């Protein structure tokens, strides 16, 4: 009865050079029991991209919660919100239930449309902000993520290259970590083209 | 309540459910129905806190037929699934949640597609080609990874699921008495009444 | 306590025992657990005697302002599930309440609901409820067939409180038994067990465990 | 309190 | 007490009318014209902004046509701070009914709400009514494409092709004098505009003083696309058709 | 005339209309007289009836066991104030264990009445109540009227030619206050009283009610056969 | 929920022929800590009542306050407050014991047991118990905590029943309650030499008695008293 | 919360805002039901100084309240569908706590108590709708015709039409429904009620609107040719 | 405008008086008590002859013991139905017990005055209450808008009250037997009623304490009119 | 953590004649080993012939009558005088138990009188409001003593007829309130000697069509 | 949480 690590998961998110990944496994379960092997976490409002790990209910909630209030956004400032605005956003709907909060780890990734900068982004469940150069990891393989990033991650890595060493991060990660893998997802994000990859991992 | 299963085959929806209520060491009844019709071609099982079960299915009932009844119009299976699964998310933080599990086996005539959705008493959905609540899962899961194919005939899906029943008659420490079958299809829903 | 109500040709049989208890003390041998609702509606109780008692009087007024708006006896199924939704608002309150409501009407003809207090309603054609369920279960389902006749059939019902009324420890006092017909209910009076049992083991020759 |  | 100076807002007169309602629509018919023309593979939006000044700010300005979600936008007629009110409300119960049921709201349903809440400003509450007109254009993949009025009384109608605010007895005359069924968007464009030319009290109908918008599945391949016209687009599509 | 709209608008001369138009109820209401001794306390009342077919509306309410009032006016203003008494008398009684004062019950129904005469929307009570008691300090009668003006008197009458019986209790006062420890000359002389106020009917039985209470007499009434007594 | 903190020990009272008794030493005590020695736990409602209040001190200085406001209510629109219509004991305790009931039943209770000694306006004697369980009970003699154990065993040989209460003089009464004080000294670890007394009469009316003092102690013995059993030095 | 008390007794004892809500129904298309053996038949007016509509998206002036219950209406649409959202809610709430559909009475009954609520409650003006409720009772194959109005008051009604110049299609109704034989059949019963609209509407084209409802929830609406066929039946009888 | 509860110079509530002329306009409504029992008989008055009769409901059960008949705005009438039902069964499941005839009447009285700026507007309607109890016996009263109830032998409401409670003053004496009270309200409301009177259009109904509150049938309403007419052609 | 609840011990007893009906109670209240008062009555006359007792707390006990005594006054009010009979009263108090279901009055209660056919009639109830006519009933901490010794003096249970080979039971007969008395007097001197929390006095009301007379009587007092 |  650990809200954070009953459904099990992980997100990673990492800065290249005039590019961002996030990435995500695919597993959902109810503790030991593995239920499905489609349940990706993360989501997209525009160009800025939002991965949750923690309580899927909350994962689920959140996505609909903030594609709502994204949506409203576009239709009053008559434009897409920016990474850095979207951020706030979510730390001020997270500390709105401060005593009764969402079970849930969200990491921000995108590249601001008008001054062409990564820009990455991790929260507690509480809404604090982890503000990053380098990358944000969370979920139950988190302590595994921070060692796998800390050692393979170099700063100014090409598209191909980041894409490679972020795969690397999260699928060894994964494979230390009873509730997390079952396949994974990795978004390469470009000023305006975004490739979407599925990983082959070890399904146990 | 306890076994309530789903398989999604080629055309159809199939829900197996156990026909046994027990309270305390008694088989109060062995003919136990634990689903509800929401709109013609939508079917809901549920399993889990006596009382909670049928009071949230009833409940579910009344405010798709409602919605039925106000557009002339039956909502996807895809809809109803959505809405169901906020009611429980709303009820999780209430001051008594429904303790309720639901499998919803739906067709969508626009789409001509058979949809499974497995929702918990969280609020926790996914669409999955095969679903199971409580420790059924723990068995028919295993058994399916292996068995299952996705274009089967509701045939194949029948015994596929005899396969399952059969098994957890095996290996199940609880006599749940049976299961009631029931098909949801272009046609609406059939119960087998012979399983 | 121990209740059972059971379906068959001639109508619905209701027997109830008559005891009341405080842990081991026996408050009383002198209990009514059968209200009479309506001519074609009777109610059980088994549980907390204040909350089976309370509520199942408070039932009967609902079913009477039901009749005065609706100028038609309440069905069997609307009377059950009047209590059943009053209980579940209550649900972890602690209310402990274990009700069978019993009764005939033209549109359902015999009906019996299983109502409990944690929300539970079920209808079906035999139920044994109290702690003394197992006990007349026993007696009851290895006699049970549908076609037996209004005399066989009452007999059944009364010794199956008898069955659980000598086994169970917090079971006894006397048998009451109720015969629900299209005609309404008829009463088929209050039999001590302290002379049932005697009168029984030496006709029926049963009651074997028992020195005679 | 009486218990039935 | 406060009762001698109560209007009495919500009420009726001898003849069964409720006199606010009717004061309100005598309001909204000195508004600048709204035109809405549905054709079978799109909708036109055109509404004449009300006397335009020369210092204006014409291409950051938003007075007469709204957007709710991305496949429905109104037209409005009447007091523009009340619209605002109706339309912020309206926006919000698109993304309600989005939350809950995971598909865009049914265009009829949102109108519906919409002209529900009018509703009540008539029957309770001793508050005046909303002096507003909408013309609502969506698209749905239950009806397609659907034009609906609101008036402050509440109720609301579907058309092929309506107007509303000032002169619609002369634009319902002409729309149903050249409207046909079979009619495309780049012909329902040319009939809104020639519309708005002869039923406007201005001199000459110039790209200054108009609104312009169209929901088209002119996307790539089943999807809708919403264009809200920018002041030099209206300027080429005004000279296009041969009005200036 | 034009400050007569509501309870909240003063006259010009600083009258209130919508008072004195509830005084004016009053006076429509069949007469009721109260008188008292040092011993006893009794209230006459002539009930009214809408005909011969119809019952005669009941005049005199109890209170407490030594405490009640009879009315004169619109008799669901009194049910709602007579109700509000007992529920006084009852609160000093599990509270204090003490019977309330019947001047405190008249402090109490002049608070009460004096709330609706001074706030927007509320109406002045359509009644006068004439309130008899014996408490620690003897035997008591009261006049309510609802204006909020309660008055402690020997004697006096209310309602539709309650003048006669007045000005008879003004001139028998001398004789009547010292009618002690004898109940039924001392209803004989608010029989007498109430007589004064008859024009062409006279008291039959069941048009007859007279209420008592004393040093050893709880509040009680009598109606019926019961005051064929005192014809 | 409370804990009470600064309490005060047995108040303890009896009947005799004519009138009340009641007495309570003048402590307020903090746990073990004998902290405060001015306090009067005595408290008379007009001239014909006195409340005695053991418990909490912070809720007996409430109650002070709550009887001070009755005395104030009572004489408001009352011409016959100082005779007829003045506060009975019976009518003084009646309200305290509806307070303190309804405070139980809140959950949230006056930390207190009170006694309500006096006279009523026909002469009678009046002496009623009340506690923070709202539980009421009357006897010819009644004591608080410690009194209840000590105290009414030695009250009870002088009036054991309602036909002694006659026989009993305000000598004999007053003797008994001022030995009774001298013992609760002797053996409560949470009492104090200095008390008040007062007596109720209905004829000689109200007497307060301030700064009495527990006198003639035996002590002499203790000098014999050497070691646990075996030690003879 | 508003308060003012709109609905008020006048010194001739009449309520002036119920009746001026009888005027907004009188003002209203016309609405006629007529019950016959096993069938009931609901016919509507649409007025046709409305041409450029959209009929597949309109409001349909006949509204299911349950599959087996139907209620058209004369007066303000805008109010007519408060009440219909209620009865709807109603139905479905009965549905969940007596196990079994609403009488066509109860429904009725439920409608006309919320019209009356209206009627003396402060801050709110009455509803300016009267309504026509049809339907068969679960279970029963005796056809029910209710009328409700602005005041609250309920009736059954053999035949009864609401709404402007009603008085001139109850007076064709009053003669031409026999109460010892209503119309036996489906097409005796509809044409009956084409013939009392055809009286007011003007033309038979795109004016009626007919919907049929029968036994065991069995309610359809008819479309313009099978309409157009009644009126054209109806004309040919009468040069005569 | 001006306030609701309102007095006029004469000391009367103008709301309640205009309600009075509201149920004058009502159709009759006719009610005699009698030692064999109360008979309670109204004038239905459809509307239109397409209406069908036996729906129009004037007569009411609030208890086994106690039956009402509503004269004005009948509608006005369901709410305060309602509150006396609820009321009977209430006080039944309090007390074990009948609730006697004049408490349920005070409590349906209690509703009347509870209107103000509760209720924006007194009742239109006003009902005669008729029942029997073990301690005062058969009863009949009369419950108005005022909040005021009266006690009668035999009163008329409606239309036609004047003239129906002038010929009820003359008739009733306190030795009718219950076939005497049937024909006599049937014998005055065919004297104050517009329309002819037979089975469909006026409704006869009675309490006994034996039989408890009886709403009579069309076929047995319409021998007692036969044997009314006969009775009144025989001299 | 406070308590609401205390014990004040003592025990009554209810016993239904023919035309009469007595409510016992002893006169001792208690708390833990301490005697409180010797003499403080616990059985009221609530008026309309209707005796009460609700032993267990004192404090919910007083609470109690005091309600059902104030609902008396409220029904004469209410009900133009009518007289509260005891099948009436016992539904009214049902009530006022069950409406502090969660937080109960933890009293037993008995009232008695006489029935409308003018027998003599005893009632009883739990804590919470289930209640019950009958011929007898004991309540209160020596109720488990003195019950059973009513079963088998007042409904001559386990009592057979001489010389019937236990075939015919003692028939059931109505005993005098002579016959009654001695038996309250038997049970409370037997409940006195072998309960610590029952003795001091005994205080008996008994109930005829003529009213409620009292008799007194002395119990030991250690 | 994250702390500080
Ligand atoms: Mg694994
Ligand atoms: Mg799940
Ligand atoms: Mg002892």
């Amino acid at each position: 009865s650990d809200p954070s690590s009953i459904n099990g998961g992980i997100v990673v998110a990492m800065t290249g050079k005039d590019c961002v990944a996030i990435a995500c496994d695919l597993r959902l379960g109810s503790q030991s029991l593995g239920v499905s092997n489609k349940f990706e976490k993360i989501f997209h409002y525009g160009h800025v991209f939002l991965g949750i790990t923690g309580l899927a209910t909350d994962v689920t909630t959140l996505n609909e919660m903030f594609r709502y209030k994204t949506n409203l956004y576009k239709l009053k400032e008559e434009r897409a919100i920016e990474p850095e605005t979207f951020t706030q956003l979510v730390s001020s709907s997270l500390y709105e239930r401060r005593f009764g909060p969402y079970f849930v780890g969200p990491v921000v990734a995108g590249i601001n449309s008008k001054s062409g900068k990564p820009f990455i982004a991790g929260f507690d469940l509480i809404g604090c902000i982890d503000e990053a150069k380098d990358f944000i990891v969370s979920g139950t393989a988190s302590d595994q993520l921070f060692g796998m990033c800390e050692s393979l991650y170099e700063p100014n890595l090409e598209p191909e290259d980041l894409f490679e060493t972020i795969s690397q991060a999260l699928l060894n990660a994964a494979d230390r970590d009873a509730l997390s893998g079952w396949g994974a997802v990795v978004y390469i994000i470009k000023k305006d083209e975004v490739v979407k990859r599925y990983l082959k991992m070890r399904q146990d | 309540m306890d076994i309530i299963l789903g398989i999604r085959v080629q055309d159809s929806v199939i829900l197996a459910s156990s026909k046994a209520v027990t309270r305390g060491i008694s088989v109060l009844k062995d003919s136990d129905d634990k689903t509800r019709q929401l709109s013609p071609h939508t079917l809901m099982s549920f399993a889990g806190e006596a009382g909670d079960t049928v009071q949230f299915a009833e409940y579910i009932q009344a405010n798709i037929q409602l919605y039925s009844i106000r557009e002339d119009y039956e909502l996807s299976p895809q809809a109803v699934s959505s809405f169901v699964r906020q009611e429980l998310a709303k009820s999780i933080r209430s001051r008594r949640p429904y303790q309720v599990n639901v499998l919803i086996g739906g067709y969508d005539k626009k789409k001509n597609k058979p949809e499974l959705y497995q929702i918990d008493y969280l609020g926790t959905k996914v669409e999955l080609p095969y679903g199971a609540h409580g420790y059924s899962g723990f068995y028919t899961f295993s058994l399916l990874d292996h068995h299952y194919r996705p274009d089967m005939t509701t045939e194949e899906g029948l015994d596929l699921l005899k396969l399952c029943v059969q098994e957890l008659e095996k290996r199940m420490p609880m006599d749940f008495k049976g299961v009631i079958v029931k098909i949801v299809d272009k046609d609406g829903i059939r119960q087998v009444d012979d399983f | 306590t121990t209740t059972l109500a059971f379906r068959f040709q001639g109508g619905i049989i209701v027997a109830v025992d008559s005891r009341a208890t405080a842990g081991n003390w026996v408050a009383s041998q002198t209990v009514k657990k059968v209200i009479e609702i309506n001519p074609f509606l009777l109610g059980t109780m088994a549980g907390g005697a204040a909350d089976c008692q309370f509520w199942e009087t408070w039932l009967g007024s609902q079913c009477r302002l039901h009749e005065l708006r609706e100028k038609e006896r309440i069905s069997v199924a609307a009377a059950s599930k009047i209590l059943s939704n009053l209980v579940y608002q209550y649900k972890g309150a602690g209310l402990s309440m274990g009700t069978m409501i019993c009764g005939y009407t033209r549109k359902e003809g015999p009906t019996i609901y299983y109502v409990d207090s944690d929300g539970t309603r079920l209808k079906g054609d035999i139920f044994c409820v109290g702690s003394g369920q197992t006990f007349a279960y026993g007696v009851l389902d290895s006699n049970y067939k549908w076609d037996l006749s209004v005399e066989d059939a009452l007999y059944l019902g009364k010794r199956s409180i008898l069955a659980a009324a000598h086994r169970d420890a917090y079971s006894g006092g006397s048998v009451n038994l109720y015969h629900v017909t299209e005609d309404g209910w008829i009463y088929h009076g209050n039999h001590d067990v302290g002379e049932l049992f005697w009168k029984v083991k030496e006709e029926e020759g049963s009651f074997n465990n028992v020195i005679g | 309190f009486l218990w039935x | 007490g406060s009762r001698r100076y109560d209007s009495r807002t919500t009420i009726f007169s001898p003849e069964g009318r409720l006199y606010q309602v009717e004061y309100a629509l005598e309001s909204i018919s000195h508004a600048g014209t709204a035109i809405g023309i549905m054709a079978s593979d799109g909708i036109v939006l055109a509404a004449e902004r009300k006397v335009t000044s020369t210092l204006l700010e014409q291409d950051t300005s938003t007075e007469k046509l709204y957007k709710l979600n991305d496949k429905i936008a109104v037209a409005v007629a009447g007091l523009t701070a009340d619209a605002e009110i109706l339309i912020n409300t309206a926006r919000i119960h698109a993304q309600n009914y989005l939350k809950t049921y995971n598909e865009d709201i049914p265009v009829e349903i949102l109108v519906r709400r919409l002209s529900d809440i009018k509703q009540g400003y008539t029957q309770h509450g001793g508050l005046r009514p909303f002096g507003v007109s909408f013309i609502y254009a969506g698209y749905d993949d239950r009806y397609g494409y659907q034009l609906y009025t609101s008036n402050p009384s509440g109720n609301y109608t579907g058309w092929k092709a309506i107007s509303v605010g000032a002169n619609t007895s002369a634009a319902q005359t002409l729309l149903q004098m050249d409207y046909k069924d079979d009619m495309k968007v780049d012909d329902a464009i040319e009939l809104a505009l020639k519309t708005l030319s002869k039923t406007t009290d201005s001199s000459a109908l110039t790209y200054d003083r108009l609104e312009f918008a169209t929901i088209r599945k002119g996307a790539n391949d089943g999807e809708v696309y919403q264009k809200i016209f920018k002041p030099q687009e209206i300027k080429d599509i005004l000279v296009k058709t041969g009005i200036t | 005339n034009n400050y007569d709209g509501d309870t909240v608008t003063f006259s010009p001369t600083g009258r209130l209309f919508q008072v004195e138009y509830a005084l004016e109820a009053i006076k429509q209401g069949s007469v009721t007289v109260g008188l008292r001794s040092n011993t006893h306390a009794v209230l006459v009342a002539l009930k009214r009836n809408a005909d011969e077919l119809s019952s005669y509306q009941k005049k005199i309410i109890k209170c407490d066991e030594h405490m009640g009032l009879s009315l004169a006016g619109l008799a669901p203003d009194a049910r709602v104030l007579s109700n509000y008494l007992r529920q006084q008398c009852n609160y000093s009684s599990l509270v204090f264990n003490r019977k309330l004062a019947v001047e405190r019950a008249g402090h109490l129904l002049c608070d009460k009445a004096q709330k609706n005469t001074q706030s927007y929307g509320g109406r002045p009570y359509g009644v006068g109540l004439l309130i008899i008691g014996y408490d620690k300090s003897g035997a008591h009668l009261l006049e309510f009227q609802p204006s909020g003006n309660v008055t402690e008197l020997y004697g006096t009458a209310i309602g539709a030619r309650s003048q006669g019986a007045k000005t008879y209790l003004e001139r028998t006062l001398d004789t009547f206050i010292k009618i002690d420890g004898n109940p039924d000359e001392l209803i004989k002389a608010g029989v007498e009283a109430i007589s004064q106020s008859l024009r062409d009917e006279s008291l039959t039985v069941d048009n007859l009610s007279i209420a008592i209470v004393g040093k050893d007499t709880p509040f009680t009434i009598y109606d019926g056969e019961a005051v064929a007594k005192y014809i | 929920t409370q804990q009470p903190i600064v309490t005060g020990t047995s108040v303890i009272s009896m009947k005799y022929d004519n009138g009340v008794i009641i007495a309570a030493d003048n402590l307020g005590s903090y746990g073990s800590l004998l902290r405060f020695n001015g306090v009067e736990r005595l408290i008379p409602v007009g001239d014909n009542t006195v409340v005695g209040i053991s418990g909490d001190i912070s809720d007996m200085q409430h109650i002070e306050r709550l009887l001070k406001d009755l005395v104030t209510e009572n004489a408001y629109d009352n011409p016959l407050a100082d005779a007829e219509e003045a506060l009975e004991p019976s009518y003084i305790f009646e309200y305290l014991a509806t307070v303190m009931y309804q405070r139980r039943s809140k959950m949230n209770p006056l930390w207190n047991a009170i006694i309500v000694a006096g006279v009523q306006s026909n002469g009678d004697q009046f002496l009623r118990y009340v506690n923070l369980l709202g539980v009421t009970y009357s006897s010819p003699t009644l004591a608080t905590g410690f009194g209840a154990h000590m105290a009414n065993p030695l009250l009870r040989k002088v009036v054991d029943r309602e036909s002694d209460i006659p026989k009993t003089t305000v000598q004999v009464a007053e003797e008994a309650i001022v030995n009774a004080m001298r013992v609760l000294y002797y053996r409560d670890a949470r009492s104090s030499r200095n008390f008040s007394l007062a007596i109720i009469d209905k004829n000689t009316g109200l007497t307060f008695k301030k700064n009495l003092q527990v006198e003639n102690m035996k002590w002499d013995f203790a000098k014999d008293i050497k070691g646990y059993g075996t030690q003879k030095i | 919360g508003y308060d003012r008390a709109l609905s008020i007794f006048s010194p001739d004892g009449h309520i002036f805002q119920v009746e001026y809500a009888l005027e907004a129904v009188k003002r209203g298309t016309c609405a006629v039901g007529v019950k016959g053996k096993n069938c009931v038949v609901l016919g509507c007016e649409r007025r046709s100084t409305l041409k450029l509509q959209d009929t597949r998206i309109t409001p349909s002036k006949v509204s299911k309240i349950d599959s087996h219950v139907v209620l058209s209406f004369s007066g303000l649409n805008a109010d007519s569908r408060i009440l219909i959202e209620k009865a709807r809610v109603e139905a479905q709430s009965h549905r969940l706590t007596l196990e079994d559909p609403v009488t066509v009475e109860y429904l009725t009954r439920y409608v006309a108590g919320v019209q009356q609520r209206y009627t003396q409650s402060g801050g709110v003006r009455p509803f300016g709708v009267s309504t026509l409720i049809a339907g068969f009772d679960p279970r029963d194959d005796e056809p029910k015709l209710y009328q409700t109005e602005p005041s609250g008051i309920y009736s059954s009604w053999s035949a009864q039409t609401i709404g402007r110049n009603s008085k001139t299609v109850r007076e064709f109704l009053e003669k031409n429904y026999d109460r010892k034989e209503p119309p036996a059949t489906v097409e005796e019963c509809v044409k009956l009620t084409v013939r009392s609209l055809l009286e007011v509407v003007q033309t038979g084209a795109k004016n009626i609107e007919i919907t049929v409802v029968k036994p065991d929830s069995d309610i359809v609406a008819l479309s313009s040719e099978e309409i157009n066929q009644y009126v054209t039946q109806i004309e040919q009888e009468k040069q005569e | 405008d001006r306030g609701v509860s309102t007095f006029s110079p004469e000391g009367r509530l103008f709301q309640v008086e205009y309600s009075l002329e509201a149920i004058k306009l009502g159709s009759t409504a006719i009610g005699i008590a009698t030692k064999e029992g109360v008979v309670l008989g109204v004038e239905k008055r459809a509307t239109s002859p397409l209406l069908e009769s036996d729906s129009i409901e004037k007569i009411v059960e609030i208890d086994r013991h106690i039956g009402c008949a509503m004269s004005g705005l009948t509608a006005d009438a369901r709410s305060m139905i309602e509150h006396a039902r609820t009321a009977a069964v209430t006080h039944n499941l309090y007390y074990d017990e009948d609730i006697n005839v004049e408490s349920l009447t005070q409590s349906v009285c209690d509703l009347a005055l509870r209107f103000g700026e509760l209720m924006s507007r007194p009742f239109g309607v006003a009902l005669l209450i008729a029942g029997h109890d073990a301690d005062d016996g058969y009863q009949l009263f009369h419950a108005e808008p005022s909040g005021t109830f009266y006690r009668y032998n035999a009163k008329a409401i409606g239309s036609g009250s004047e003239g129906a409670q002038a010929e009820l003053l003359n008739e009733w004496h306190s030795s009718l037997t219950l076939k005497e009270a049937e024909l006599l309200v049937l014998k005055i409301l065919k004297q104050v009623m517009e329309e002819k009177l037979d089975e469909n259009n006026a409704q006869l109904s009675c309490i006994t304490k034996q039989d408890g509150f009886k709403i009579y049938d069309n076929e047995k309403t319409a021998e007692l009119i036969k044997e009314l007419k006969e009775k009144e052609a025989a001299e | 953590q406070f308590n609401p609840y205390g014990d004040n011990g003592g025990t009554i007893l209810g016993i239904a004649g023919e035309d009469f009906a007595v409510l016992a109670g002893d006169t001792r209240n208690i708390t833990d080993y301490s005697i409180n008062s010797r003499y403080e009555p616990k059985v009221f006359d609530c008026g309309d012939n209707i005796v009460m007792s609700a032993n267990g707390f004192a404090a919910d006990g007083d609470a109690l009558v005091k309600r059902f005594k104030n609902s008396v006054k409220w029904y004469h009010f209410d009900h133009n005088d009518k007289k509260l009979s005891i099948n009436s009263a016992a539904r009214n108090i049902q009530h006022l138990l069950y409406g502090k279901r969660f937080f109960p009055y933890y009293v037993h209660t008995i009232i008695a009188g006489l029935d409308e056919d003018g027998k003599g009639a005893v009632y009883s109830f739990d804590p919470v409001g289930s209640y019950e006519r009958e011929q007898c009933r004991a309540g209160g901490a020596a109720a488990s003593l003195i019950m059973p010794f009513l079963d088998n003096q007042v409904n001559f249970k386990n009592q057979y007829e001489p010389g019937t080979n236990g075939k015919v039971k003692k028939p059931l007969k109505y005993l005098s309130v002579e016959e009654v008395i001695k038996l309250v007097r038997d049970s409370f001197t037997s409940a006195t000697e072998r309960h610590i929390q029952v003795g001091d006095g005994l205080e008996i009301l008994i109930v005829t069509k003529d009213g409620v007379r009292k008799e007194f009587y002395e119990l030991k007092r250690d």
